[PDB]
């Protein structure tokens, strides 16, 4: 079945951005009740779209910056590497780096 | 066949004929008030020609009977619907369908 | 419940004799001051001469012509007699028995407003 | 048959795919045999929020009530935005009953979005259908279209014969409601969704009607009470916006039709004391004194010929010297005052200690030049002042006099109206005394006050003489996921309205029925009375005032709770600062507040220290971290909703015990109810509403239709089930029959005449009623009728019910004597076998699930798999459930923004709402009711079952089954998937 791929890609990118921002900010109610429930589904969707090739060049650059701003930049924000993550989020990020 | 109940008035003069394109946002539901179809969820108008028989015949007669800009209800018997060979997992072997359709942008 | 049946006042030319009978059927208590009013078609309602028990008659702006009005307490009846007539006397006349005596009630609004209107009749002057 | 168990779903998931191999045949079979039914499985669908606004005009019919019957109002439509937010805009206008109509945001019957006409207490009109009982019936009108811009609907209500009629754009609507219940007050109501604009044309200054009212139908603006004003308001809110934020409100004090009918005291029957010549004469004479004072003070004079224009006093004498009917009038009314005092607890007396000699009885005004000279005045106020008890006594006499006057007017045939019309027998004062205006109260009270002063002067020794409970207390706690088991916590509560408000910390198992502090679960404090309630009443601190803020601080490590009022720590009787101590941690603690009727209050958990007040005084100093400070989203609170719902009878019930005698030899399976503590200590007996868990559904099309004959067994369509009322249980206290899914009548004094029933009659152009139909929420027959037809009964009454799904009739038979009562029902109706009983014996009732000759058992109708099984059975799913008055509910995070402001004298009162709002609704098929998906946070069983259902969907869709994916897309759509993706809670 068909579904708007560009709209889904933009929605997932915004989801991941706001999830990383919420995780970086100090909060006691993570989305879904836990950090795992906050990050794992979003990471799964982003990885699926990325391996399917929907993301464009600028979107890939934005994902790289969100993963690590200092290392991935083109000539403050806390990276997903920098923030502490559970093992499931670790595995999903390993899949992205693969 | 197909029973046509008007809900809102339309142009009443520009009726579709054989060989044109009709786009309509429709909502499909079973006899017992169970929804199964909605073009509003997909946020896209359903498109069909008249004459190629890609859609069920009752839907074709219901769309052709109405004019542009009119919102009407369509009651389809299983004879003109899928009937015994219904959709597996969607439509039961015997059920009448009720569809609210509004016609716009006739081509 | 006190119901004041009012009958009479048939149509008549100027100077005719009109007799009206007002009977107050109901509880015998607080039967007093069976007075009269009239509402003219599309106009203001005015107080006709009001007669109370003890042969007390109070006159007002609506004492046109010649009323002779007399009441009997034995059967709660009021006989009103117009012997003259004027073209401006056409109105719906009403008879009201109120516990207010001789138009006096220096007391609470409930006692004052305790009242019993009736039916009345139409008086027409040609 | 057994019920919803997630292990069966796991078995099906295992059946789908094995070790990376997808069994296509198994996947297709499971899909085809499970999904098309759309039953015994949780369903989800987006819906829209719907709100309702009333005109604050309450009318009703009662025996002797001071209200008019016929009423008429009108609503115009300015703008309608159809199909907004991908759903048709909901718009209905009608009437509603005060007791029974109580919509709540989301989670309603059917699939939510409840409005006018979705319950038997409301009647509406959407443009093409007459909505009642959540059933839409098309109606014939000249212009048949949905409510469009620039159209007006006129609604009229006749209470003489129950009728509600509608008229769209002058064209009459060929269909009317009738024979509805009159137990309450009817008020105008409009239910609408976002993106609509309507306007009330109430009448007179509050808009004028475009079309003339039907004869005899008064405008609705004439029913406004003297002490109230005409202004739009929501029906029943539990929250309200204000400068401080969301203020939680309690129940609203309601009104009843029995308040308008006056019930006076028959004081004329009381025998007069011998005071008539002793002091009644003096009282009447003093009244003549004040009377003459009135004439002298006014331009009035004492002229023997009565001339009001000349202001002449008929008597025209200092002494009244009035004729007998006049003098007897004064004396009889003074005697009536004495009669009223004697009828009340007061006792008349003449023991003045010769105060009559000391009384001056001289006004010496020197302004009485006329014959009514020598005005007397005793200066009784100077002699003695009225006591507050005496003043309340004056109020009592005034109320009684008003009540008798009103009863007299009702007898004559008068009705209340805001605009006085003497020819129309209408006055603005027929409303009883308690709802009077203070001006009229004072006007009726002044003379009685002077009379009481005279009595004081003459020495008078008169001396002045469950279901509702749930509607007074509303509990607002936090969600059970916010429990704290350690640390120091603080939260504030501002008392906007003082009285009947309790605030504190409670355990998560806090029941919604028991009052706060009655049980050990709630460590609350009542600041209205200054008493701390943990298990019993105990004074502590001081009562609060208006606007006072109470800060509750909890020490989980120190096991203490401290309450502070406006910064000052409240002390106990012994002087202890802490209200409680040594409290066990246990499961945890949650903030909680309860408010009485008409009480509002602000709750600040401490989301922001800037809005947190008095924190730095005590909470910050000790180290009490404000509750919910670091969390970004606001705390989702749960409110106690007083809606009667059927729930399974717990096995641990200390009063009732339901036992399964199924599998009995030479006896059909049965469930017997018994009283555990009958005739013992603290034993309670009350109305019990029991029902079966599984319903029976009538066919869509009503196409008619010794050893039992097998052919008749196969081709029959009737179903039988019996209820055995045991010996010792009075049949007069039982009711056997069926109930629709919509039944929430928790009446302790239930009677067969208390059921809700409305007859819709659809007529033709000539006015002839072409169709007549009835809607009722339940169908029972009273066992008292059967036992009367015929000490301890010594016999068992077996009332058997027979239902024919093919045709649609149910007929009863008591013990075998047959019952003439029968009921006809519509197609596509599901009914639950239910009984209502008042326990009066150890053994009460027995639900027997059996069969007769040529008759199917109830199990065949209940279960599709056993539809052709003649042998009765009782599978584990079938269970007895009892009505529960109060249940917990979740407050929606967002609410609609509705403006209900009047535009002008000509335009009317405009109500507008345009901000879209939607939510995900979880629907239970068998119960025909829906609830919010976010409510699953505390409903763990349904959460687990729905998670396993999603896993089953993924299992059947696994390994590239595109046909199954397309089949699933019909059930779960793109909009639902995206909304669940965006759903943070």
């Amino acid at each position: 079945p068909a579904i708007p791929l560009e709209a889904l890609r933009d929605k997932a990118l915004r989801m991941l951005g706001e999830a990383v921002r919420d995780g970086g900010q100090h909060a006691r109610d993570p989305v879904g009740g836990s950090v795992e429930f906050q990050f794992v589904p979003v990471l799964k969707l982003v990885s699926t779209l990325l391996v399917m090739g929907i993301f464009g060049d600028e979107d890939v650059k934005q994902i790289l910056k969100m993963i690590e701003p200092e290392v991935f930049t083109e000539e403050l924000e806390e990276g997903l590497l920098q923030m502490k993550l559970p093992e499931s989020v670790k595995l999903q990020m390993c899949n992205l780096l693969e | 066949g197909v029973e046509i109940e008007t809900i809102s008035p339309g142009d009443g003069r520009t009726f579709p004929k054989k060989g044109q394109t009709c786009v309509v946002h429709y909502t499909g539901m079973l006899q017992n008030g169970k929804k199964f179809d909605s073009s509003r969820d997909r946020n896209k108008p359903f498109k069909f020609r008249i004459g190629k028989q890609e859609v069920i015949k009752g839907f074709e007669e219901g769309a052709a009977q109405m004019s542009l800009g009119q919102r009407a209800k369509l009651t389809c018997t299983p004879d003109v619907a899928y009937g015994a060979t219904g959709h597996p997992g969607v439509i039961p072997p015997n059920a009448t369908l009720i569809f609210d359709v509004e016609l716009l942008n006739l081509e | 419940q006190v119901q004041l049946q009012e009958s009479g006042g048939g149509l008549m030319q100027a100077g005719g004799s009109l007799r009206l009978s007002c009977t107050a059927s109901g509880s015998i208590f607080s039967i007093n001051s069976m007075g009269w009013y009239r509402q003219a078609p599309g106009k203001q309602r005015e107080l006709v001469a009001t007669i109370t028990s003890g042969n007390s008659i109070n006159y007002a702006d609506s004492v046109k012509g010649r009323f002779t009005i007399s009441r009997d307490n034995a059967k709660n009846t009021v006989y009103l007699q117009m012997n003259s007539l004027k073209p401006e006397d056409t109105a719906v006349y009403y008879c009201n028995a109120d516990r207010v005596p001789n138009g006096y009630n220096p007391w609470g609004t409930p006692n004052d407003e305790y009242d019993y209107w009736g039916q009345g009749t139409q008086v027409t002057v040609s | 048959k057994h019920g919803r168990n997630h292990k069966v779903l796991d078995v099906l998931c295992s059946l789908c795919v094995c070790n990376g191999v997808a069994v296509r045949s198994n996947q297709d079979l499971i899909t085809e045999n499970l999904l098309p039914g759309r039953e015994l499985l949780l369903q989800t669908n987006l819906i829209n929020y719907v709100t309702s606004i009333r005109p604050n005009i309450f009318v009703g019919r009662a025996e002797g009530s001071t209200q008019y019957g016929k009423w008429y109002f009108e609503v115009m439509v300015d703008e309608v935005v159809p199909f907004l937010t991908a759903q048709a805009t909901h718009l209905r206008v009608g009437w509603a009953l005060t007791e029974g109509y109580s919509p709540y945001p989301g989670g309603g019957e059917g699939w939510g979005g409840n409005g006018v006409g979705d319950d038997l207490y409301s009647y509406g009109f959407d443009g093409l259908h007459l909505w009642t009982g959540h059933v839409a019936r098309p109606v014939t009108s000249p212009g048949q279209h949905l409510l469009a811009p620039e159209d007006v609907v006129s609604c009229c209500l006749d209470l003489s014969v129950p009728s509600i009629s509608f008229r769209i754009n002058g064209c009459p609507v060929q269909g009317v409601f009738e024979a509805f219940n009159l137990d309450g007050l009817f008020f105008p109501v409009v239910s609408f969704s976002a993106g609509v604009k309507v306007r009330f044309l109430l009448g007179g200054r509050h808009g004028e009607f475009k079309f003339l009212p039907p004869p005899g139908y008064a405008p609705c603006h004439e029913a406004v009470l003297p002490r109230e004003r005409l202004r739009l308001e929501p029906i029943k809110e539990y929250r309200r916006e204000g400068p401080r934020g969301p203020h939680l409100v309690g129940p609203s004090r309601c009104l009843s039709h029995t308040d308008f009918v006056p019930c006076p005291v028959d004081t004329v029957q009381i025998v007069l004391p011998p005071h008539l010549e002793r002091i009644r004469e003096k009282l009447a004479e003093n009244i003549h004194e004040l009377w003459a004072l009135t004439r002298i003070e006014q331009g009035w004079t004492y002229g023997p010929v009565r001339d009001d224009n000349k202001r002449l006093h008929p008597c025209l004498v200092n002494f009244h010297s009035l004729p007998e009917p006049e003098r007897n009038y004064n004396l009889q009314m003074s005697g009536e005052t004495l009669k009223t005092l004697l009828a009340l607890g007061c006792h008349v007396g003449m023991a003045d200690e010769k105060a009559e000699d000391n009384l001056k009885k001289t006004k010496l005004p020197k302004t009485y030049m006329m014959s009514n000279g020598y005005k007397p005045a005793p200066l009784d106020l100077s002699h003695v002042r009225l006591t507050p008890a005496q003043t309340t006594l004056v109020d009592r006499l005034a109320e009684n006099g008003h009540n008798v006057w009103a009863r007299d007017r009702v007898a004559q045939g008068w009705s209340y109206s805001a605009v006085q019309d003497i020819p129309a027998r209408r006055n603005p004062r027929l409303v009883p005394y308690r709802l009077l205006d203070e001006a009229t109260k004072r006007s009726n009270r002044d003379s009685l006050c002077q009379a009481v002063r005279t009595l004081l002067g003459y020495g008078y020794n008169i001396e002045p003489p469950n279901q509702s409970r749930w509607d007074r207390v509303r509990i607002f706690r936090a969600e059970k996921s916010y429990t704290v088991q350690s640390g120091r916590w603080y939260f504030e509560f501002e008392a906007v309205t003082t009285g009947e408000m309790r605030v504190g910390w409670a355990r998560p198992e806090l029941r919604p029925d028991v009052e706060l502090g009655a049980d050990e679960l709630a460590y609350v404090f009542n600041g209205h009375r200054g008493q701390r309630w943990h298990l019993g009443s105990e004074p502590f601190g001081r009562p609060w005032q208006s606007g006072d803020v109470v800060g509750c601080m909890i020490d989980l490590t120190e096991n203490t709770i401290i309450f502070t009022l406006n910064g000052e720590v409240l002390m106990s009787d012994s002087g202890s600062e802490t209200a409680f101590r040594e409290i066990e941690i246990g499961d945890g603690f949650l903030p909680v507040c309860s408010l009485g009727p008409g009480q509002v209050g602000h709750l600040n958990l401490g989301q922001d220290v800037s809005s947190l007040r008095f924190f730095a005084i005590c909470g910050l100093q000790e180290g009490f971290e404000p509750f919910a400070i670091n969390m970004q989203r606001p705390v989702t609170t749960w409110f106690s909703k007083s809606l009667p719902q059927f729930e399974p009878v717990p096995p641990e019930h200390p009063h009732y015990e339901v036992a399964r005698m199924d599998g009995t030899v030479d006896t059909p399976p049965c469930l017997r109810l018994a009283h555990r503590t009958w005739g013992s200590q603290n034993s309670l007996v009350e109305m019990l509403f029991l029902r079966l868990s599984l319903p029976v559904q009538f066919h869509q099309h009503f196409r008619c239709t010794n050893r039992d004959d097998p052919e008749i067994i196969l081709n029959t369509t009737t179903y039988y089930y019996s209820v055995r009322v045991f010996a010792g249980q009075e049949p007069s206290c039982v009711w056997v029959g069926w109930v629709t899914p919509d039944y929430h009548q928790h009446d302790m004094n239930f009677d067969l005449s208390k059921v809700r029933a409305v007859t819709v009659t659809m007529g033709d152009e000539q006015g002839n009623v072409h169709s007549s139909l009835k809607c009722s929420n339940c169908y029972m027959v009273w066992g008292g009728d059967f036992v009367s037809p015929g000490r301890i009964s010594h016999t068992d009454l077996v009332i058997g019910c027979l239902v024919d799904l093919a045709t649609g009739l149910m007929t009863f038979t008591a013990n075998g004597k047959e019952s003439n009562t029968f009921f006809q029902v519509e197609p596509n109706t599901k009914l639950f076998p239910a009984v209502f009983v008042l326990p009066t014996h150890q053994n009460v009732i027995q639900f027997e699930l059996g069969k007769q000759k040529n008759i199917m058992p109830l199990s065949a109708a209940m279960f599709l798999s056993e539809r052709k099984n003649p042998a009765p059975q009782c599978p584990p799913r079938l269970e007895v459930q009892m009505l529960m008055p109060v249940s917990w509910s979740r407050m929606p995070n967002h609410f609609l923004q509705v403006e209900t402001r009047r535009a002008g004298e000509r335009l009317g009162w405009a109500v507008q709402c345009q901000d879209p709002l939607t939510m995900m609704a979880l629907h239970i098929p068998e119960e025909n009711r829906c609830m919010d998906i976010l409510e699953l946070s505390e409903r763990l069983d349904l959460q687990r079952f729905h998670s396993h259902t999603l896993r089953l969907y993924r299992a059947v869709c696994a390994l590239g089954n595109n046909r199954v994916a397309h089949a699933l897309c019909s059930h779960v759509d793109q909009a639902q998937l995206l909304h669940a993706l965006e759903d943070a809670h």
